RNA sequence: GAGUCCCAUAACCUUUGUACCCAGUGAGAAA
RNA sequence: GCGAUGAUCACCCAUGGGUGGGUACAAAUGGCAGUCUGACAAGU
RNA sequence: AUCUGUUUGGUGGGAAACUCAAAGAGUGCUAUGGUAUGGUGACGGAGUGCGCUGGUCAAGAGUGUAAAAGCUUU
C-alpha cells in the first residue's frame, strides 16, 4: 500500500526512488518489471480508488498497532506478572479463554498449560491416548527459546511460574503494578531453561 | 551463399554473418538436420556481428506491428545500413537471409542492392539462431528475452483487439466485493463502538440509530457538553442535551482509544460513499443500458453474480437472477435486462438511449397491471 | 481406394485386365489405385524381365502413398496401414497376404480370377 | 526438398537433348532471380525454350510454359549451351549453331555429311565446341573462325564427352569400347589417360568441378569414380534398381553425382561414400 | 500421515468397493489399492445455478 | 467488417430461409434468441441464423461468441420479417436455429447449408 | 454438489482423478477462488497453517483433450514444466485446463484468430498469469514469429480444412525436435464428401509428409462422433 | 512422563430475534 | 388498438388477518462439554 | 446371557555416509582455427602508383521505329 502511495504507475515508478519502503535489494527488480511487464495502464479516476483504498489499510494497520498498545497497556495495568512472564498477547487469550482474570487464577497450573489444547485433550482422554503438552502457551517466548522435548518441559515449568504470578495479580492487594514476583518468576524459568538446555544426549 | 542472416526478436534487431555454408542438396539428411539442435556445430555456421537493441516497450510494439505487417521500420533501416556492404544492384547483390517473405520486398524497396532469401535453408538456420537464442548473443543484450517476450505478447496482443481498460468489467467486480466486505465491517465496528459507549450512557444507541452519524456525534462528545447548537449534524439534539444532564451510565485511556475506534469507522465510513460514487460512475461508463434500466448498484451486483459483463450477456434471458403480476414483472424485467446486458457488453462504446427504452418498456408494462 | 501389391499387378498384366477399368467394372464405382512406395520398390527390384509391369504401375491415374519405414517390405507395409485404419481394399493375390487381410476384420479384398477382378470382404456389390 | 519445381509435356518423341540458359535477349531483360530456363532439342524437329518459376530469392510479390520454339527440318539429336552470349548448339542429322533471337539456325558448321550424336561446349575458352558423330569421330569447333578445328576417328563410338572445367583444354571421351579416353585438345594423337575398369559401353562421363575425378555412367548397369590421374575406378555405385545407367552428372558441390538410369529413376549418390555432409567441429575434422 | 489414514481409512474403504454400494451401478473392473499421494477435498457447487446438483 | 459480419446474399438467403421453413414444419427449428442460446449452450444445433437488421444489433450478437465456442455455423439473413414469415410463425424473429436429428428427412438439405455457410465463413 | 472426493494423481504429470462414486478427471487450479466456464470445482485443505487450495473438474463433453485423456492416451506432451503452443484457443475452456496443467513454471501461447474470443482469452490470461495470448491468424506464423520462441508441444484445435498446413508450419517454425504434436481432427469440418476413415488417413499421411511422425490415435467416441486426436513427435530427421 | 501451532481464536445442534418462500417451458393471449 | 425483441404454465374466513415447515444474518453464563500426570531428574 | 454362530477385520534382508570404488542415462557451459596474430629488419608504419567497389553523366553498340521514345550492353 505504501509503494503504490508512492508511485502510483509505472514510467511513474521509472522516474521516482525509494528507500524507506522495499528495504535496498527489491529496488532492482520492481524496477525490471516495472520496465517490462504483462500490465495494463491504469487511468486516472480509478487510481484514485487505488489510492483510497491503499491509505485506508494503511491507517488499518495504524489502528492495528496503537490497539495492541493500548492491549499491551491494560495488561500491564491489570495482571502485570503475567506480562512479565509470559507476554503481553498471550496472557491476554489467557484471560480472555478462561472469561476471568479470578477464574483463570483459581485453576491449577496443569490446566493454564493445556488451556488452549481443550479438543486435543479431551479427545485423547476419551479415547485412552496421549494428551497434548503445549495449548495456548505454546506461543510464550520462554517456550520458543526451547528445543525438542524441552519445550514440553518449559511450558510445564512455566504453568507452574505462570500459576503462582497469575493469582498473585489477581489476589493482591498489596500489589504494586511493577513486575517484581514475574520477574523473579521469569529469572526462575530462564536459568531452568538455561540447565536443560546445557545438558546434551550425545556422549561426549 | 546465404551471406547475412537477420533475426528480429523482442528486444532488438540481430544481424549474424553467415561462416560457413550448410549443405544445400543434403539438406533434408540426418546429419545436417540435427546440427542444428547440437550448439557445439551450430556456432561453426554462425556468428553476431551486430545487435541494435530497442528504446523500450513503445519501440518494441512498434517493431512488433511493423515486422508483423511486412515493413521496414526505421531501426530496421539503421542497422541494416549500418551491417550490410555497399553491394551492386545489377550484379551480385548481398544476400540477406530473412523469415519472411513478404518482408523481403520492403527491404529491396529500400536496399535494392540486396536480395532476401527465405527458403528452406534460411529457414532453419532462423530457428537454429531460435533454438539457441541467448547462448549466440554472449551476453550483450539487458532484459531477459522471454521476460520481453511476454510482455511484447500481451502488449501485441491488447494493441490488436483494442483492449480499452476504461470498459474494464473487472473493476466493478472488484468494487463491489470489496463493497460487501465494508458494509460488514463499518457494520461490525461501529456495532463494537455503541457497545464501548454504551456504558456512557446507553440512549445515543436509541435516538441515533445509524451507525456513521453516532459515531462522528460521538468523536467530540466526550463530557457532559449544554452549547447544543453543533450537535444536530435539532429535535434529537435536544433530546440527546438532555439525556447528557440525566447521564445514567459510567476513564480517561480507555475513552481515547474508543475515540480512535470511531475514529476509524468514521474513515470507513466516508471511504464507503466514495467507493459507492466511483462505481456508479464506473458503471455509468461501463454498462449504461443496464444502470438506465434497473440502477447502478442493481446492476454491479447482477454482473459480480454473473462474473463478468460477457457471462451476464452470453447467459440466456430465462436463466438470470435479478434481484402472478408480481411473480413475471420479474421475467419480463429478467428478459428486458439480459437484452440490455447483450446491447452494453457488445456495443463498443455504448450509449443510454436503449437503457432509456427498455426502461419506457418495462414501466409500461408495469403500469399496465 | 485400393491398395495394389506386386503380384496383383503381374496377374492384372497375364490376364490382360485394365487396373483402373478392372477396378471399376468388378465394384461399379469409381476407384482409386494406390501404388505404395514399397510396392513401387519390389516391382523395381524384379529386375529388366518387368518392365511392362513397372511402367504400367507408373500410370498417372494410380496414385501413390508414400510409406515411411525401412525395407521394402510390401505385405508388413499393406496390413499395418490397412488395420490402422479400415478405409481401404486391398487388392492381392499372395496366399499369404489373402489369409492375413481376411483374417483382419471390416477389410474387403480383391483379387484376380479368371478374366476379371473379384471383390468378396465388401458386402455391397450389385 | 527433391521434389518438381515444375512438369512439362514437352515433346512427342524422345527428349533427346536438354540444357539450362541464361537468355541474353537485346529487347527484354532476363529475370534470372525468379525464372530459370531449360532449352530442349527432340527428334520431332523441335527446339523448345522454357522458363521455370523458381522459390529462391523472395524479392517479387508468371508465364511459365514455352516462350519460344525453334524448328529444324530433320531431327535434333544433342544440345548445349555457350556459357555466355544467347548461343546454343543443337547436333542431329547436321549440328548447327542458334541464338535465342533467331529462329533460324546462324550457321551450319559440319565437317562431312555425317551426322552427329552429342555435343559439349567448353566452360573455359567458352568457344570451343566438340561433338561426338556416329562414324566413331569427334571433331572439334571453334567459334572464332566459325569452323570445324580437327577430328580423330577413334574405333567405337564416342557416346559422350565432357570439358574439365579446371585445365580447358582437357576433355575426357565416353565410347564403347568400355573405357574412357583423357584427351588434350593440342594433341589427339594420343589419349593422355585410359580409364578402364567397365565392363559394358560407357554411356556418359562427367567431370567433378574440382576438375580433379570423373564419374562414369555405362550400360552394365553400374557408375563409377575415377581419380583423374590414375586410369582406374576409385569407386563402383550399383544398385538392383538400377537398370542401364544413360546419364550422370557431377553436382555444383563436387560432392553428390546425379545418375539418370533407364527405368525412370534420378539417384543423388556421394562422391565420398564414407563422407557425411554436417558441419564439423575441429576435432572430428582434424 | 497414519494419524490421518486413521481418520480417512473408511471411506477409502467405501471408495474399493464402490460396486457393491448400489446394486445398479456397475463399475468397471479396477482394483485400486490405495494411493501412496492423495488428497481428501469437497466440491465446490458454484453460486451460479441452484436446486439441480445442490 | 461490420459486426454482423457473415452476411449472406440473396440465393444463399432463399436456400436458408426454404430450409428453416421446412426444418419448422419438422419440429427441428427452435426459434427466437434466447431459445437459440439455449439450444446451442445445449449442444443439439447445426446451425444458427441471426437476422441482421433489428432494432439493436448487439441483441444477438452475443450468439457468434456462443457459435465461435463450440463450433456451429452462423449466418446473417437480411430480414428479420422474412426470417418470421419462413419461421412459421406471425411475428419477425431474430434469431432461430436448426437442432440436431438424425431421424430427420432433410439433413441432407441442411448439411448442403451447412457446408456453404461454412465455406462462407 | 456438496459431496466429498479423494484426489489422487493420474499417470500422467499435472492432472489428478477425484474418486468418488463417478469419478472426475480434475487439474489443479492456477487461479483459485473462481470458475472459468462454470465448471464445478474441489477445494481440498492441504498442510503456518493449512492452506485451501482448489482444483477444477474436466468437461470431456467441453474439452477434446480432456475427451482424448480420459479415452486413454498414452503419451500427452503437454507436462506440468513445458511450452505448449495452443493453435485455435477458441475461447478460455481449455486453454485454462492446459494452462494449469502446464504450471506456474511453463508457459501457453494461446493463438486465436477472432477478437472477442480474444477479449476473454486476456482477461482470462490476466488471472493465469502462464498464458500469452496471441491474437493472430495461425496460417501466417510469421506475423507473431517475434513473440513466441521455442515450444515443445503443439496442440491443434483448428477446424479448418488446411488443417495439416497451419500444423506444419507453426512447427517449423516454433516446435523442438522430438517435441510433441497433438492434434484434434474434425472430420465433417475438414470435408464431409469421404468417410471419417478416409479423411483419417489423409490427414495422418499429410503430417508423415511434413515429416510429423505419427505415434499413436485415438477416435474419442462416446464424447465426440467423427472426431479424432493424433498424437505426433516432431522427428524432423528420419521417420524411418 | 505426555498428539495442540492442523482453526475451543473452532465446528455442529438447539433456542431467540430480523427479511423472504411453502425455475424451466416454448405459441399462445384477448373476445 | 398483443406476442419469439417471448404468450403461457401449507391449514382457516364474509385487497386484510390467524397457525406453522426452510432460507440467511446475529445472539446465548443454551447444549455437546468433561480442563493432563504427580516425585524424581541431571552431574561427579 | 455357564445364548448363539455366521459375517467383517486383525493374528497365524535392514540401517547409516563430508565412506570407497564400478558403470548407465539425462542436463548444463561459447562448446566457436574451413585451413589460426598485422609483422622470423626476410619486418612494420607513412606516402605514391597500379588494382578494386558504388552511383552519376557522356560516348559506343544492339534491338525497335516514319522518326522516335523505350529497353538491353562482361
Ligand atoms: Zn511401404
Amino acid at each position: 500500500a505504501r509503494i503504490i502511495l508512492t508511485m502510483g504507475i509505472r514510467s511513474k515508478a521509472s522516474e521516482t526512488d525509494l528507500s524507506e519502503i522495499l528495504p535496498e535489494e527489491i529496488e532492482e527488480r520492481v524496477k525490471t518489471a516495472a520496465e517490462v511487464s504483462m500490465g495494463t495502464e491504469i487511468t486516472q479516476t480509478d487510481l484514485d480508488n487505488i489510492n483510497a483504498l491503499a491509505e485506508q489499510i494503511v491507517e488499518f494497520a495504524a489502528y492495528r498497532e496503537q490497539l495492541s498498545n493500548y492491549l499491551s497497556a491494560r495488561m500491564k495495568a491489570i495482571a502485570p506478572n503475567l506480562t512479565q512472564l509470559v507476554g503481553e498477547l498471550v496472557g491476554a487469550r489467557l484471560i480472555a479463554h478462561s472469561g476471568s482474570l479470578i477464574s483463570l487464577a483459581k485453576s491449577p497450573a496443569s490446566t493454564i498449560q493445556i488451556l488452549g489444547a481443550e479438543k486435543a485433550l479431551f479427545r485423547a482422554l476419551k479415547t485412552k491416548h496421549d494428551t497434548p503438552k503445549y495449548g495456548l502457551l505454546y506461543h510464550a517466548s520462554l517456550v520458543g527459546q526451547a528445543t525438542g522435548k524441552n519445550k514440553g518441559k518449559i511450558a510445564r515449568v512455566l504453568a507452574a511460574k505462570a500459576a503462582v504470578s497469575l493469582r498473585y495479580d489477581a489476589l493482591a492487594e498489596d500489589r504494586d503494578d511493577s513486575g517484581d514476583i514475574g520477574l523473579e518468576s521469569r529469572a526462575k524459568v530462564e536459568n531452568r531453561l538455561s540447565q536443560l538446555e546445557g545438558r546434551d544426549l550425545r556422549t561426549t | 551463399p546465404i551471406e547475412y542472416l537477420l533475426f528480429e526478436e523482442p528486444t532488438g534487431y540481430a544481424v549474424f554473418k553467415v561462416k560457413l555454408q550448410q549443405d544445400d542438396i543434403g539438406s533434408r539428411l540426418k546429419e545436417v538436420q540435427e546440427q542444428i539442435n547440437d550448439f557445439g556445430a551450430f556456432t561453426k555456421l554462425i556468428e553476431l556481428v551486430s545487435f541494435a537493441p530497442f528504446k523500450g516497450a513503445a519501440e518494441a510494439l512498434e517493431n512488433a506491428n511493423d515486422i508483423s505487417e511486412g515493413l521496414v521500420s526505421e531501426s530496421l533501416k539503421a542497422i541494416l545500413d549500418l551491417n550490410l556492404p555497399k553491394a551492386s544492384s545489377k550484379k551480385k547483390n548481398i544476400t540477406l537471409a530473412i523469415s519472411d517473405k513478404n518482408l523481403g520486398p520492403s527491404i529491396k524497396e529500400e536496399f535494392p542492392y540486396v536480395d532476401c532469401i527465405s527458403n528452406e535453408l534460411a529457414q532453419d538456420l532462423i530457428r537454429g539462431v531460435r533454438l539457441h537464442g541467448e547462448k549466440l548473443f554472449k551476453g550483450l543484450q539487458s532484459g531477459d528475452l522471454e521476460r520481453a517476450q511476454l510482455g511484447l505478447g500481451h502488449a501485441y496482443s491488447r494493441a490488436k483487439v483494442k483492449f480499452s481498460v476504461q470498459k474494464n468489467d473487472n473493476h466493478i467486480i472488484q468494487a463491489i466485493a470489496l463493497l460487501d466486505q465494508l458494509d460488514k465491517d463499518i457494520n461490525t465496528f461501529a456495532m463494537r463502538v455503541k457497545e464501548w459507549y454504551g456504558w456512557h450512557f446507553p440512549e445515543l444507541a436509541k435516538l441515533v440509530p445509524d451507525n456513521y452519524t453516532f459515531a462522528k456525534l460521538v468523536l467530540f462528545i466526550k463530557d457532559k457538553a449544554d452549547d447544543s447548537l453543533h450537535d444536530l449534524a435539532n429535535e434529537d439534539s435536544g433530546i440527546a442535551q438532555r439525556v447528557i444532564d440525566n447521564a445514567r451510565i459510567s476513564s480517561e485511556t480507555d475513552m481515547e482509544n474508543v475515540c480512535v475506534f470511531a475514529q476509524r469507522v468514521a474513515s470507513l465510513a466516508d471511504y464507503r460513499r466514495q467507493l459507492y460514487d466511483y462505481l456508479c460512475e464506473k458503471m455509468h461508463t461501463v454498462a449504461p443500458n443496464l444502470s438506465e434500466l434497473i440502477g447502478e448498484v442493481i446492476g454491479a451486483r447482477l454482473i459480480s453474480h454473473a462474473g463478468s459483463l460477457t457471462n451476464l450477456s452470453k447467459q440466456a434471458a430465462s436463466t438470470v437472477q435479478i434481484l402472478k403480476n408480481k411473480g413475471r414483472i420479474s421475467r419480463y424485467l429478467a428478459n428486458k435486462c439480459s437484452m440490455a446486458s447483450r446491447i452494453d457488453n457488445y456495443s463498443e462504446e455504448p450509449s443510454n438511449v436503449f437503457g432509456s427504452v427498455l426502461k419506457k418498456q418495462v414501466e409500461q408494462r408495469l403500469e399496465f397491471y | 481406394q485400393v491398395l495394389i501389391d506386386t503380384n496383383f499387378i503381374n496377374f492384372s498384366i497375364q490376364k490382360k485386365v485394365d487396373i483402373v477399368r478392372g477396378m471399376m467394372d468388378c465394384l461399379l464405382a469409381k476407384c482409386n489405385p494406390l501404388i505404395t512406395d514399397c510396392v513401387m520398390a519390389e516391382l523395381e527390384k524384379l529386375g529388366p524381365k518387368y518392365r511392362i509391369a513397372l511402367k504400367l504401375a507408373r500410370d498417372p491415374r494410380i496414385k501413390r502413398l508414400s510409406c515411411s519405414h525401412k525395407g521394402t517390405y510390401a505385405d508388413d507395409c499393406l496390413v499395418h496401414r490397412v488395420l490402422q485404419h479400415k478405409c481401404y481394399i486391398v487388392a492381392t493375390n499372395d496366399a499369404g497376404l489373402k489369409q492375413r487381410i481376411r483374417k483382419i476384420p471390416g477389410i474387403p479384398l480383391m483379387s484376380v480370377g479368371g478374366h476379371a477382378y473379384v471383390i468378396e470382404k465388401l458386402p455391397d456389390v450389385f | 526438398t527433391r521434389e518438381e519445381f515444375v512438369s512439362f509435356k514437352a515433346h512427342y518423341g524422345l527428349v533427346t537433348g536438354l540444357c539450362v540458359t541464361q537468355p541474353r535477349f537485346h529487347d527484354k531483360k532476363p529475370d534470372l532471380k525468379s525464372q530459370n530456363f531449360m532449352l530442349s532439342c527432340s527428334d520431332d524437329k523441335t527446339v523448345k525454350l522454357w522458363s521455370i518459376n523458381v522459390d529462391d530469392y523472395s524479392n517479387k510479390n508468371n508465364e511459365e510454359g514455352l516462350i519460344r520454339t525453334f524448328d529444324g527440318e530433320s531431327a535434333f539429336q544433342g544440345i548445349d549451351s555457350h556459357r555466355e552470349n544467347s548461343t546454343f548448339a543443337t547436333g542431329g542429322a547436321k549440328i548447327h549453331l542458334w541464338d535465342v533471337n533467331r529462329l533460324k539456325p546462324v550457321s551450319d558448321l559440319s565437317w562431312g555429311a555425317d551426322n552427329i550424336t552429342s555435343l559439349k561446349f567448353n566452360q573455359n575458352e567458352t568457344d570451343i565446341l566438340a561433338s561426338t558423330g556416329s562414324d566413331n569421330s569427334i571433331v572439334l569447333y571453334d567459334l572464332r573462325t566459325n569452323s570445324p578445328t580437327q577430328k580423330i576417328v577413334q574405333t567405337m563410338r564416342t557416346n559422350a564427352i565432357c570439358w574439365n572445367p579446371m585445365e580447358a583444354f582437357n576433355f575426357v571421351t565416353a565410347n564403347e569400347d568400355h573405357n574412357a579416353y583423357y584427351y588434350d585438345m593440342r594433341n589427339l594423337s594420343r589419349s593422355l589417360n585410359v580409364f578402364k575398369d567397365h565392363v559394358s559401353a560407357v554411356m556418359d562421363v562427367d567431370f567433378s568441378p574440382t576438375g580433379d575425378e570423373i564419374v562414369t555412367g555405362s550400360y552394365d548397369k553400374s557408375i563409377r569414380i575415377y581419380k583423374t590421374n590414375h586410369g582406374h575406378s576409385r569407386e563402383i555405385y550399383h544398385t538392383k534398381r538400377m537398370q542401364h545407367v544413360f546419364q550422370v552428372k557431377y553436382s555444383m558441390d563436387s560432392k553428390y553425382i546425379i545418375s539418370g538410369s533407364d527405368d525412370g529413376n534420378v539417384r543423388l549418390w556421394r562422391s565420398k561414400a564414407w563422407e557425411r555432409s554436417n558441419v564439423k567441429t575441429t576435432r572430428e575434422k582434424n | 500421515d497414519d494419524n490421518m489414514r486413521r481418520e480417512v481409512q473408511r471411506d477409502l474403504l467405501l471408495i474399493k468397493h464402490r460396486a457393491a454400494l448400489d446394486p445398479k451401478r456397475h463399475y468397471k473392473k479396477q482394483r485400486w489399492e490405495v494411493p501412496e499421494r492423495f488428497a481428501i477435498g469437497t466440491i465446490i457447487e458454484d453460486k451460479s445455478e441452484f436446486y439441480s446438483s445442490r | 467488417n461490420p459486426k454482423a459480419f457473415p452476411l449472406a446474399d440473396a440465393a444463399l438467403t432463399q436456400q436458408i430461409l426454404d430450409v428453416v421453413q421446412q426444418a419448422a414444419n419438422l419440429r427441428q427449428l427452435k426459434k427466437g434468441a434466447n431459445e437459440a442460446t439455449k439450444t446451442l449452450n445445449r449442444g443439439i444445433s447445426e446451425f444458427i441464423i441471426m437476422a441482421a437488421d433489428c432494432e439493436p444489433i448487439e441483441i444477438l450478437l452475443h450468439l457468434p461468441l456462443l457459435c465461435e465456442d463450440k463450433n456451429v455455423p452462423y449466418v446473417f439473413v437480411p430480414s428479420r420479417v422474412a426470417l418470421g414469415r419462413a419461421c412459421g410463425v406471425s411475428r419477425p424473429v431474430i434469431a432461430a436455429s436448426i437442432t440436431t436429428n438424425d431421424a430427420s428427412a432433410i439433413k441432407t438439405q441442411i448439411y448442403a447449408v451447412k457446408d456453404k455457410i461454412e465455406t462462407l465463413l | 454438489g456438496g459431496a466429498k472426493v479423494v484426489i489422487e494423481p493420474h499417470r500422467h504429470a499435472g492432472v489428478y482423478i477425484a474418486r468418488g462414486k463417478e469419478d472426475l478427471l480434475v487439474t489443479k487450479n492456477m487461479a483459485p477462488g473462481e470458475s472459468v466456464y462454470g465448471e464445478k470445482r474441489i477445494s481440498v485443505e492441504e498442510p503456518v497453517p493449512p492452506t485451501k487450495v482448489e482444483y477444477r473438474v474436466w468437461n470431456p463433453f467441453r474439452s477434446k483433450l480432456a475427451a482424448g485423456i480420459m479415452g486413454g492416451l498414452d503419451e500427452l506432451f503437454i507436462a506440468p514444466g513445458k511450452k505448449v503452443l495452443y493453435l485455435g484457443a477458441a475461447s478460455g475452456t481449455s486453454v485454462s485446463h492446459v494452462s494449469d496443467v502446464v504450471g506456474p513454471e511453463g508457459v501457453v501461447y494461446a493463438v486465436e484468430f477472432s477478437h472477442r474470443p480474444g477479449r476473454e482469452l486476456i482477461s482470462m490470461a490476466k488471472k493465469r498469469p502462464n498464458i500469452i495470448p496471441i491474437i493472430e491468424d495461425a496460417r501466417h506464423p510469421q506475423k507473431y514469429r517475434m513473440l513466441i520462441g521455442m515450444v515443445d508441444c503443439v496442440f491443434a484445435d483448428v477446424a479448418q480444412p488446411d488443417q495439416a498446413r497451419i500444423i506444419a508450419l507453426n512447427s517449423h517454425m516454433f516446435l523442438k525436435d522430438q517435441g510433441g504434436v497433438v492434434i484434434s481432427i474434425k472430420a465433417n469440418c475438414i470435408d464431409s464428401t469421404v468417410d471419417a476413415e478416409t479423411v483419417f488417413a489423409r490427414e495422418v499421411q499429410k503430417l508423415r509428409e511434413e515429416r510429423i511422425k505419427p505415434l499413436e490415435q485415438l477416435t474419442l467416441e462416446p464424447y465426440e462422433r467423427d472426431h479424432c486426436i493424433v498424437v505426433g513427435r516432431y522427428m524432423r530427421s528420419g521417420l524411418k
